[PDB]
């Protein structure tokens, strides 16, 4: 459970509202 | 949309440029720098995925390039956050100290400060001299913990000791094999010389 998963998260939320 | 990516890229690049111009010594500003580098990579990856080869007339790299840069930025951001929550947070921290260039220099994967040159002359030839970087402060981050260790030099290479374990990050014999006919060299690490400690035949 590592850094590749944060990149995936960043890509998925790119057009979503920002929370963080 | 492409339009949204363009707008976000602008503001993102503007913030990064502002950090470069400020040249801050506050670790908090460097966390913000890496967070924006991280967003920039995701923007470029999404642009490429959507079939764009430029964004505002700046080249859009291949997916593999933007993903690799993103992973680097994420790692650096999280490392600096760990340092910020540590006893070392209030030290001077420059953009160079937190740069990818430094991070990937041996020992790779470590924020490091106060680099200096170690010279090794192989087999008595000035032309056969290698220059290496040692560091007085090497920050070893594991999970949420940070420990600083000192880079040290001996005849065999550059090393640090972490939790009682001596780890060489440069071994001079590797370059001796590449460049020289011998395993004999002289190490210059600043005012003194280290010579071969064993018998020579």
């Amino acid at each position: 459970a590592t850094i590749d998963m944060n990149f995936q998260s960043d890509l998925l939320s790119i057009f979503e509202e920002n929370l963080f | 949309s492409m339009e949204t990516l363009c707008q976000r890229l602008n503001v993102c690049q503007d913030k990064i440029l502002t950090h470069y111009e400020n040249d801050s010594t506050d670790l908090r500003d460097h966390i913000d720098y890496w967070k924006h580098m991280r967003l920039e990579c995701a923007i470029y990856y999404k642009a490429r995925e959507m079939g764009f080869k430029h964004i505002n007339h700046q080249v859009v790299p291949t997916l593999a390039v933007s993903k690799n840069k993103a992973l680097q930025a994420i790692e650096l951001q999280l490392t600096l956050e760990t340092i910020y929550n540590s006893q070392y947070s209030n030290e001077k921290w420059t953009l160079q100290d937190v740069s990818l260039e430094v991070y990937l220099t041996a020992p790779t994967g470590c924020i490091k400060k106060h680099g200096y040159t170690v010279e090794v002359q192989f087999d008595g030839d000035i032309c056969n001299t290698m220059h290496y970087t040692n560091w007085t402060h090497i920050y070893i981050c594991e999970e949420a913990s940070v420990t600083v260790v000192e880079g040290q030099v001996d005849y065999y290479g550059l090393y640090y000791v972490h939790e009682g374990i001596r780890t060489y990050f440069v071994q001079f014999k590797d370059d001796a094999e590449k460049y020289s006919k011998n395993k004999v060299w002289e190490v210059h690490a600043g005012g003194q010389v280290i010579l071969c400690p064993t018998s020579v035949f």
